[PDB]
């Protein structure tokens, strides 16, 4: 989730 | 980038105000801790998109952006809220139309500690008469500074935003002398923000264990790290 | 009362070198333990007199002194134990009879963490090259700043070793702009010194309720507080 | 233990 916001978002 | 151009760059990331509801009923131990956590959990979204437009902080390898976020989420949260309290002794503006007030803090058992070294830290910095310039770079730091090659880059960002504040305070005018004593008062500070964040989440920990409210997702990866 | 005179007189403040009467031996968990618990509480005492000697300090109101004391004992612990390291890269000068690597810190759990961060934040002062006086100056800000009428004095107080901080900083002949960028990198790592105090307490705590470090009046009574 | 040290010299 924070991964995703930082690499996906 | 010259200090302008990343306070510049600093004002423009800004977050949005997160709007919340204040619960229609006086407030209880759940409701409380309920609009606390939702409130936290819509900003720390905001706090992801705000990060990536700090100059140089996506040039960093991911995980240390993710040890970053990781050991500073409740102090940028407290930090901005602190300033959104600024012009407001006593109170404690969490949102637009969330406004807590000292007592109120007494439904949550143990949060009026909290409160009151936010009010506290506060006044310190409506006395110093905080800037917004100011602000955004401090707030900046306290991510950069975190650290609690790449890591070389890290020093060299850190120190482009403390040339940042630098350049600010020295736009106030003060004599040199007095820039130096200004720069070193904020920056004490931190360690007054550091302590909160530390007995906010420690707090916020011990809600959770007791089921108090539900704490998931992003508020819950951030909380273990 | 002169920068250059209050430096001067918290050199005069500076606590004696302290030995824990430990023969050269490999450390164990129980035996580490107990020297680190006894070593921290004949620096306790230390403390306390090292405090009175520092200008408008005993002036204050018992209240203040005490809280302030309270608060920071492991910090300026830390800090003195980081300065006594300074130029032994890899190790933790706890005592002269009291040297400890960063491997031998794991026969005790979670140990290891916090010697990092104390090793972190050493090498950190360590490239900053973090002069005798800078030292001095840091850690009775960490005193005066540990606060979470009387207040004046405080204020008065800790102002006037802030100035002394700055002063030293300006003798170094530095640059004009450097002697910020320094004044602002030392300021930020108060905030290092200050997460691993946290950690070192909250693993010290963890120990006490486990009766597993030796029974130590001062330094119970400083952690239970 | 802390009061008394603060308290004499
Ligand atoms: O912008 C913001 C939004 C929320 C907070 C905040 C501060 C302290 C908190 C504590 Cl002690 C809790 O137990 C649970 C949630 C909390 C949330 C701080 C700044
Ligand atoms: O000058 C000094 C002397 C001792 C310490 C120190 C640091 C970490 C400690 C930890 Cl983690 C413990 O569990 C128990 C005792 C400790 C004592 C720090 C500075």
């Amino acid at each position: 989730k924070l991964v995703q916001l930082l690499t996906t978002t | 980038l010259s200090p302008e151009q990343l306070v510049l760059t600093l004002l423009e990331a800004e977050p949005p105000h997160v709007l919340i509801s204040r619960p229609s009923a006086p407030f209880t131990e759940a409701s409380m801790m309920m609009s606390l956590t939702k409130l936290a959990d819509k900003e720390l979204v905001h706090m992801i998109s705000w990060a990536k437009k700090i100059p140089g902080f996506v040039e960093l390898s991911l995980f240390d952006q993710v040890r970053l976020l990781e050991s500073c989420w409740m102090e940028v949260l407290m930090m901005g809220l602190m300033w959104r309290s600024i012009d407001h002794p006593g109170k404690l503006i969490f949102a637009p139309d969330l406004v807590l007030d000292r007592d109120e803090g007494k439904c949550v058992e143990g949060i009026l500690e909290i409160f009151d070294m936010l009010l506290a830290t506060t006044s310190r910095f409506r006395e110093l008469k905080l800037q917004h310039k100011e602000y955004l770079c401090v707030k900046a730091m306290i991510l950069l500074n975190s650290s609690m090659d790449s890591s070389r880059k890290l020093a060299h960002l850190l120190n482009a935003v403390t040339d940042a504040l630098v350049w600010v305070i020295a736009k106030s005018g003060i004599s040199s002398q007095q820039q130096s004593m200004r720069l070193a008062n904020l920056l004490m500070l931190l360690s007054h923000v550091r302590h909160a964040s530390n007995k906010g989440m420690e707090h916020l920990l011990n809600m959770k264990c007791k089921n108090v409210v539900p704490v998931y997702d992003l508020l819950l990866e951030m909380l273990n790290a």
